[PDB]
């Protein structure tokens, strides 16, 4: 498996799906925006009453919608 | 290890799946019924003050894994040896053995 | 299969740092989702600028003239009104059923 | 048909415990007379908040877990910070082809100085009391509050040899009202006779401090 | 079963009938299922063996091939002494598993 | 009277060695003392709020006791 690489781990592929989704799509939000947890969750730091989200992606479809943009705007 | 080293094993907590020629299981008396785990706790583990103390290997010098082991692991493959008394259990001389 | 909302939020992010050539490396953030349903749900869907807005009064005399002119042929259409083909059929039938009543 | 906070008062025995929804209960004197017996630890307090448990804006920012002290002894966390370090670096071709030619002996620490930091440095942690329950706020309400009469070494600041200085003005403006009971030197507490402090040096030499039973 | 909130034990009073569990039950506690630690043996009431019922497994109720044991935590709890714990209804879980095979199947 | 302003304060004092201060002459249960962020350092007013009256008369005399790194603090009502 040195000379000609051999098979797939699927799982860690699948850990490094979810690290290069993240790496993404966190490049799009700016550093005040979005503040990571201890855990590895997300919370937006616009909204008031900080919304925690599990993933970067539900972070993004977070910050898409109609509530974050009126919070948004007052500030 | 060989065949009369292996009274000298120490044993997994759960039950091997395999029953036949077990020594974990309850029929085998391996695992036996109101164990205090505070009484049996030094045997077949590293005990510093105990019986089975910290080894090394006695020919590259590099510590052993295995409690009452005196050659590491790939000393006693490479020899072909019992890593606990050192008698042979396989013979090595048309085995090119290879670490790697 | 369908779309949900996240992974709209990924392909639309995939598409404007990776551009509109690499449908292969797009698939590779998705979940089940092959290049070319990338592709289809760019342009029928997730493009800025697809309209997503009300049919002005021009734009809906021109659907119904065109599509007496070549019936049936919506991806003829489509370009020539500056809306997707599926959205132009949709209106199109909405029309259809406010003239019969 | 209830009872007022205020009767409800006077019939408890102890009537700093009652509140305002004590009376609501079904038989409020046996309540009553439960929160004012000994040893005994209240209700958690959020059972009223409408705000789910631990679920608050301030502990958004909680900082990661530490490693007690005996523990970071052993340098543990410095190998496997390094380790997980190259391991960002390193591309999936990488890490899958020593996956099938694998690396010996790389994060090893001896076997006695792992023993000994369980064995020879354990210290016990800090622990708390029966009966002092966690609430969400408790970790930075834990300053509490040191009383007149009892001065820190910092308040170093006044820098005056050992009376206070503001005595030399509260014997001139008086007793404060706030404090009833309050004992101060040379207003109304010795420096009469001052035989006080001699009763504990007569004392403490009186005591034998020597623990029955303790291991030789 | 912890796992399966609508089982229900037995709990008649215990005889001398001696509980069994089948080959995929071999080695786990009947009471809270773990793997470790045997501590007591499992006794069974009479109508639990009744019969045919002789010998099954306690806990799912397949053809005994070992003797069940209460773990020592179970022992020490005293979770051993509330009675038969042969499980008497097989729950919404084992039916839905047949309908589902039978269907493919 | 339970809470009491005080002015002309040195950074280096703090609102733990406040509390400490004025618990000298009866305890502050409320301790205020601002942290300005931007600049990170502290202008040197405060906001005392006690148990009750009791507190508050004291405070205005508590204020000729305290001497702050050789120089005064105001204390007066709020
Ligand atoms: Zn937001
Ligand atoms: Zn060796
Ligand atoms: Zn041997
Ligand atoms: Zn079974
Ligand atoms: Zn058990
Ligand atoms: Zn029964």
């Amino acid at each position: 498996m040195s000379f000609k690489r051999e098979g797939d781990d699927w799982s860690q592929l699948n850990v490094l799906k979810k690290r290069r989704v993240g790496d993404l799509l966190a490049s799009y939000i700016p550093e005040d925006e979005a503040l990571m947890l201890r855990d590895g969750r997300f919370a937006c730091a616009i909204c008031p009453h900080r919304p925690v989200l599990d993933t970067l992606a539900m972070l993004t479809a977070h910050r898409a919608g109609k509530k974050h943009l009126s919070s948004l705007q007052l500030f | 290890v060989c065949e009369k080293c292996e009274k000298k094993l120490g044993t997994v907590i759960t039950p091997d799946t395999w029953k036949d020629g077990a020594r974990n299981t309850t029929e085998s008396g391996g695992r036996k019924l109101n164990e205090n785990k505070a009484l049996t706790s030094k045997k077949a583990r590293f005990d510093p003050y105990g019986k089975n103390k910290f080894s090394t290997c006695r020919i590259c010098k590099s510590s052993v894994h295995q409690p009452g082991s005196h050659y590491c692991q790939g000393c006693a493959y490479k020899k072909g040896i019992c890593a606990m008394c050192g008698k042979k259990v396989l013979d090595t001389k048309n085995y090119k053995q290879t670490s790697v | 299969g369908v779309w949900r909302n996240t992974e709209d939020e990924i392909l639309k992010a995939a598409v404007m740092k990776y551009g509109k050539n690499q449908w292969s490396r797009i698939a590779s953030l998705l979940h089940r989702k092959s290049a070319k349903q990338c592709k289809a749900r760019w342009y029928e869907w997730l493009d800025p600028s697809i309209k997503k807005t009300e049919w002005s009064r021009e734009e809906e005399e021109k659907l119904l003239h065109l599509a007496k002119l070549m019936p049936t042929q919506w991806r003829t259409i489509a370009p020539i009104i500056g809306r997707t083909a599926a959205q132009c059929l949709e209106h199109y039938e909405f029309l259809l059923d406010k003239a019969a009543q | 048909n209830r009872f007022t906070v205020a009767e409800l008062k006077q019939l408890v025995a102890r009537p700093d415990v009652v509140e305002m929804h004590d009376v609501t209960a079904q038989d409020p004197k046996l309540l009553v007379h439960l929160k004012a017996t000994r040893n005994s630890v209240p209700v958690p307090r959020h059972w009223c908040f409408k705000r789910k448990y631990l679920q608050g804006k301030r502990g958004i920012e909680k900082p990661p877990f530490e490693l007690p002290d005996f523990i970071k002894r052993t340098g543990i966390q410095e190998m496997r910070e390094a380790l997980q370090e190259k391991e960002e670096q390193k591309t999936m071709k990488s890490k899958m082809r020593e996956k099938v030619r694998p690396k010996m002996g790389k994060i090893d620490i001896d076997y006695q100085k792992l023993h000994d930091a369980f064995f020879k440095w354990q210290t016990k942690p800090k622990l708390t009391i029966h009966g002092d329950l966690y609430y969400e706020g408790k970790e930075f309400e834990t300053r509490l509050k040191k009383k007149p009469g009892d001065l820190s070494d910092e308040l170093i600041s006044l820098g005056m040899p050992v009376p206070p200085p503001w005595l030399i003005a509260m014997q001139r403006y008086g007793p404060p009202p706030s404090y009833p009971n309050l004992k101060i030197p040379g207003l109304n507490s010795p420096i009469g006779t001052n035989a006080a402090e001699f009763q504990t040096k007569t004392e403490e030499e009186e005591i034998d401090r020597t623990p029955w039973g303790e291991l030789e | 079963a912890k796992h399966h909130p609508d089982l229900i034990f037995c709990r008649k009073q215990a005889g001398v009938a001696i509980g069994r569990l089948c080959e995929k039950c071999d080695g786990k506690c009947v009471i809270c299922d773990s793997y470790v630690r045997p501590c007591t043996l499992v006794r069974i009431c009479d109508e639990c063996n009744y019969g045919s019922y002789q010998g099954r497994c306690v806990i799912c109720g397949g053809p005994g091939v070992s003797d069940a044991y209460y773990c020592k935590e179970c022992t020490i709890q005293e979770k051993d002494r509330d009675g038969c714990p042969k499980i008497v209804n097989l729950g919404s879980s084992k039916t839905d598993l047949f309908y589902e095979r039978k269907k493919y199947g | 009277d339970a809470t009491v302003y005080v002015g002309g304060l040195d950074e280096k004092v703090s609102e733990p060695l406040l509390w400490e201060l004025f618990l000298q002459a009866g305890p502050v249960v409320n301790t205020h003392m601002p942290k300005d962020r931007v600049t990170g350092q502290h202008q040197g007013y405060g906001f005392v709020e006690f148990l009750s009256e009791e507190d508050a008369d004291y405070a205005i005399k508590i204020m000729n006791m305290i001497k702050l790194y050789g120089k005064p603090i105001r204390v007066n009502k709020a």
